[PDB]
DNA sequence: ATCCATATCCACCTGGTCCTACTACCAAAAGTGTATTTGGAAACTGCTCCATCAAAAGGCATGTTCAGCTGGATTCCAGCTGAACATGCCTTTTGATGGAGCAGTTTCCAAATACACTTTTGGTAGTAGGACCAGGTGGATATGGAT
DNA sequence: ATCCATATCCACCTGGTCCTACTACCAAAAGTGTATTTGGAAACTGCTCCATCAAAAGGCATGTTCAGCTGGAATCCAGCTGAACATGCCTTTTGATGGAGCAGTTTCCAAATACACTTTTGGTAGTAGGACCAGGTGGATATGGAT
C-alpha cells in the first residue's frame, strides 16, 4: 500500500475553499510539498539535537528548526500554530 | 478514543507524523509534543498554499486547482517563493513578465 | 539525437524565458547545455537504478537524482 | 507583412508565458534520453513518467537559464541573446 | 606621478591575490557584528573565533562576488565595476 | 555596567577595505557608488548568517555565540567553512 | 589487533563504525561499511595532502599552511568541484587577472 | 575536572601525511581544515548511503551503499580511485 | 485622421476526460492500559575565556588636488535575423499485445545485535628544545615610461 | 635607443613563535567470545506496464526569400576615478583584572519506551453519476501600421 497526505490536504482545502476542487496532479504536487517540508524540518531538528548532544527531538527542536527554515511571517505564524497545538494537546 | 489530531485540534495526522519521525532515524527518541507541532506546521503551510492557489483558481474562473494555480500562488507570494526557491512545480509555467526593455516604442 | 530539438522548440523555450531576439549561434549552444544537464541528471538516475538492481529507470530515480542535483521536482512522487 | 520585426515575438512571449505545456516534442526528447542513458548502462527501460519528469526538469532549467541569459544580454544593452550571455550566466550561477 | 592610471591597481591585484590576510580592519568588523547581532537579541557575547569565522566567511563571500561583478562589467564592455554589475551578479546567483 | 550605543558601524567597513577586497577579486577600476552598494550587500549577508547563529545560540540556552554556531549557520546557508571546527 | 591494520588502513575503522551508528543513518550498519568508508576517507586525505605538499614545496616551504591546501584544491578540477561550496579559512584566491585588464 | 575528550582525525591524517611527504609538516590551522574536510566528506557519504537505504526500504548500511554513495558524490576519477580503494580494503578485511 | 488585415476576445455548445461519492474488506495503524527505563532538568561550582580597561606607537584612513583615459553619447551601415509561405514529413495517437520484469510472498541462514569481560588506545598534560617563518635592513636589477 | 625613479627581489639573519618529541596517567574506546535475533538474499511468479509495430491525419518543422533594424565599429569629450601626498587618528598590541557564564558532576523524577491487547482507519477496488473544461464556432471589436 502507498501512503499519502491527500485526504488531509483535501480536508484543509474544503476547510479553506469549500467550493474549490483540486486536480490529481496538483494534489500530487501538494503531497510532494508536504513530504519535502517534513524532511527539511525533521532533518534540521535532527542536526539540532546532535549539536547539543541530545537524544530526543522535542517540540522545541521542531520550533527552532521552523525558525531556521521558514522565512519571516511564515516562521512566526507557523510557530504560533505549532505551540498553540501543543498546549491545546497537553491540556487534554 | 479520539485521535491525537483532535486533541490538538488538527486535520493533519499526529500518529502518522510521529511514526515517520520514528522511522526517519532523526534521533533515538521523539517526545510526544514534537509530532503534533510538526503536524500543525505542515497543516498551516498547506492551508496557506491552498488558500493562495484557490484565489488564483477563481481569478481565472476555475473551479478546481490545477498545477498552474499552485505555481502562480507560490511565485506571487514572496515568502513561499523564497521557501520554494529551488523547487520546480510540474506543468506550472512561469509568471507573465516581459522585461521593460524590449517593449513597444 | 541531440539534433532532435527543432530550432522552433528552442525558440519557444526562450519565449517562455522572456527573450525577443535570438542569435543564430544560440541553438547549438542550447543543445550543448541541455546535453550536459541531461547527462548529469540521467547518470545519477541510472546510478540509483543500478543500486536497486533493476533495469527500468523509475520516475522516483529521476526525482532522487534531481533532488541531489539541487533541482527538486514536485509532480512525480517523493 | 503588416507587422514590424519583433512584435510577433512579444506576441509569442505572451502566448507561451500564459501556458504550461511542454515545448519540446516528446518523442525526440525521449530518443535523446534513451541515447544518453544507453552510454551508462545498456538494455535499459524507462517508465513513461520518468521521461516526462526529465522533460519537465529540462524545460524548467532551460527556461530559467533563458531568463538569466536575457538579463545578461540586456546588461550589455542588447536585445538579442548570444552564447556569451549563456556562458556568463552559467558561469555566475556556478555551473562552471 | 610616474606610473599611469591603472598599473598601480594591477600591482595591487597581484599583491592581494598573492596573500591570505584579512582585509577589513578587525575591530570595525567586530563592532559591525555586535551591532547587527544586538538587534536580534540583547546581551550576546562572542567567542573571538566566532567573530574571526564571520570575518573569514564575509571576506570570502565578498571576494567571490567581486569576481562575478568584474565578469559582468567586462561583459558590458567596461573595465569599471558599477552597482548594476553587483546587482546582475546577485540576481543571476539567485540571491 | 553601562555600554555605549553601537550605531553606524557599517561605515567602519572603509572604502579602503572594499578596495582591497575588490583587488583580491581582480577588479581594476571601481566606480564611486560601489562602496555603499558593497556595504548594503555586506549588511544583508551578515544579518542572515548572524540570525541563524544566534538562533543556534538561543536553542542551546547560551549567551555567548560560539564559533560552532557560526559554522552551523554558514553550513546551512550553503557556505561551508573549514578551519574553525566541525 | 585492530581492524584498521587488518583492512590495511591507517584511518580508524572502529571510530568510523561508532561514529556511523551515532548519527542514525540506518537501523543497522554492516561490518564492511566502516572499512570501505575509512578507506575512501584515507584516500581523499592522501590526495589532498599530496597536492598540498607539492604546493608547499613549490613556494619553498617546509610545512603545509592553509594557503597550500587552497592552491591544491583550487588547481585540481575534481577537488575544486568536490569543495566547490567550501571556504578554506586563510586560503586566499588563485592569481587570476582577466586578460582585457592587462596592458 | 575531566575535560571533554574531544576526538579529532589529526593523528590519522598525520600518519597519511608522512606516508606521502615524509619531510613536510602541517600547521595547526591547516590540520584543523583537514579534520573539517574529513568530517564533511564523512557526513556527505553517510548521508547519501542513508538516503539510499531508505529509498530501497532497507535498514542496513552495507559497503554497497557506501560505494554507490561515493559514486554519486565524488567527481570522475576521484570516484573510480576511491571505489577501488574501498573494494581493496573490504576484500583484505574479509580476507582475514 | 483613414482604412485594411489580422489578432483577440466574449458567449454559447458539446463530448469525454476527471472528479467525487458510496459500498464493502481489512491489514495495518493507532490507541489504550500496564510496567520498566532513562534522558536530561536542577542545583552546585570549578574555572575558561570574554569584556573591559589603560597606554602608546605608527600603520593606515581621510581629505584634497590634479589630470588621464574611460564611459557614454552620437552617427552609420552591413548583414543578421525575424516574418511569412509552400511543402510535406514527422509526431501524435491509440490500439492491440507479447512478455520483460517489477514487485509480492516465503523460506531460512549469514550476519547483525546484546552483553559481559579484557586490553589497547587516543587525548590531555607538561616540559624540553629546535626548525622555521616574519620581518627588518641593504644593496643588485628590472621595468614602466618620459624622452 | 637613453635613462631616470621606483618598485621588485634575492641573500641572508634573528626574534619569537609554533611543531615535533619525550614521559606518564588513564577513562573510554575497542576487541573478543559468547549467545540470541532477524534483514533481506534467494527462489518462485502474478500482474503492470513497457516496448514495439501498424495506420492515418494534419500540426508543425524545414527551407527560402526578402527586407528592417540591430549590433558593432568609429569618433568625441565631460568628468569620473586613480595616483600621490600631507596629516593625524584610532586601530593594533601587550598586559592585567574581575567575573560572566560555560561546562563538569551528582541527584532524581518526569517523560519515554516496551509490550501486549483492542478499536479504528485509511486506502484499495469496483461501480454510479455528474460538472468541468478543452476545443470549436461565430461574429464583435480592438490593434498595429501603411496609406
Ligand atoms: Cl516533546
Ligand atoms: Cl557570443
Ligand atoms: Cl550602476
Ligand atoms: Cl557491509
Ligand atoms: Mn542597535
Ligand atoms: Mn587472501
Ligand atoms: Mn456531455
Ligand atoms: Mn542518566
Ligand atoms: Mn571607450
Ligand atoms: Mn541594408
Ligand atoms: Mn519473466
Ligand atoms: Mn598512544
Ligand atoms: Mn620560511
Ligand atoms: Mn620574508
Ligand atoms: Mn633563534
Ligand atoms: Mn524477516
Ligand atoms: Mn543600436
Ligand atoms: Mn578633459
Ligand atoms: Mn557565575
Ligand atoms: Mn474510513
Ligand atoms: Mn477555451
Ligand atoms: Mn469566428
Ligand atoms: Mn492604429
Amino acid at each position: 500500500r502507498k501512503e499519502s497526505y491527500a485526504i488531509y490536504v483535501y480536508k484543509v482545502l474544503k476547510q479553506v475553499h469549500p467550493d474549490t476542487g483540486i486536480s490529481s496532479k496538483a494534489m500530487s504536487i501538494m503531497n510532494s510539498f508536504v513530504n519535502d517540508v517534513f524532511e527539511r524540518i525533521a532533518g534540521e531538528a535532527s542536526r539540532l539535537a546532535h549539536y547539543n548532544k541530545r537524544s530526543t527531538i522535542t517540540s522545541r527542536e521542531i520550533q527552532t528548526a521552523v525558525r531556521l527554515l521558514l522565512p519571516g511571517e511564515l516562521a512566526k505564524h507557523a510557530v504560533s500554530e505549532g505551540t498553540k497545538a501543543v498546549t491545546k494537546y497537553t491540556s487534554a | 478514543a479520539k485521535t491525537r489530531s483532535s486533541r490538538a485540534g488538527l486535520q493533519f495526522p499526529v500518529g502518522r507524523v510521529h511514526r515517520l519521525l520514528r522511522k526517519g532515524c532523526y534521533a533515538e527518541r521523539v517526545g510526544a509534543g514534537a509530532p503534533v507541532y510538526l503536524a500543525a506546521v505542515l497543516e498551516y503551510l498547506t492551508a496557506e498554499i491552498l488558500e493562495l492557489a484557490g484565489n488564483a483558481a477563481r481569478d481565472n474562473k476555475k473551479t478546481r486547482i490545477i498545477p498552474r494555480h499552485l505555481q502562480l500562488a507560490v511565485r506571487n507570494d514572496e515568502e513561499l517563493n523564497k521557501l520554494l526557491g529551488r523547487v520546480t512545480i510540474a506543468q506550472g509555467g512561469v509568471l507573465p513578465n516581459i522585461q521593460s526593455v524590449l517593449l513597444p516604442k | 539525437n541531440i539534433q532532435g530539438i527543432t530550432k522552433p522548440a528552442i525558440r519557444r523555450l526562450a519565449r517562455r524565458g522572456g527573450v525577443k531576439r535570438i542569435s543564430g549561434l544560440i541553438y547549438e549552444e542550447t543543445r550543448g547545455v541541455l546535453k550536459v544537464f541531461l547527462e548529469n541528471v540521467i547518470r545519477d538516475a541510472v546510478t540509483y537504478t543500478e543500486h536497486a538492481k533493476r533495469k527500468t529507470v523509475t520516475a522516483m530515480d529521476v526525482v532522487y537524482a534531481l533532488k541531489r542535483q539541487g533541482r527538486t521536482l514536485y509532480g512525480f512522487g517523493g | 507583412h503588416c507587422y514590424r520585426p519583433g512584435t510577433v515575438a512579444l506576441r509569442e512571449i505572451r502566448r507561451y508565458q500564459k501556458s504550461t505545456e511542454l515545448l519540446i516534442r516528446k518523442l525526440p526528447f525521449q530518443r535523446l534520453v534513451r541515447e544518453i542513458a544507453q552510454d551508462f548502462k545498456t538494455d535499459l527501460r524507462f517508465q513513461s513518467s520518468a521521461v516526462m519528469a526529465l522533460q519537465e526538469a529540462s524545460e524548467a532549467y532551460l527556461v530559467a537559464l533563458f531568463e538569466d541569459t536575457n538579463l545578461a544580454a540586456i546588461h550589455a544593452k542588447r536585445v538579442t541573446i548570444m552564447p556569451k550571455d549563456i556562458q556568463l550566466a552559467r558561469r555566475i550561477r556556478g555551473e562552471r
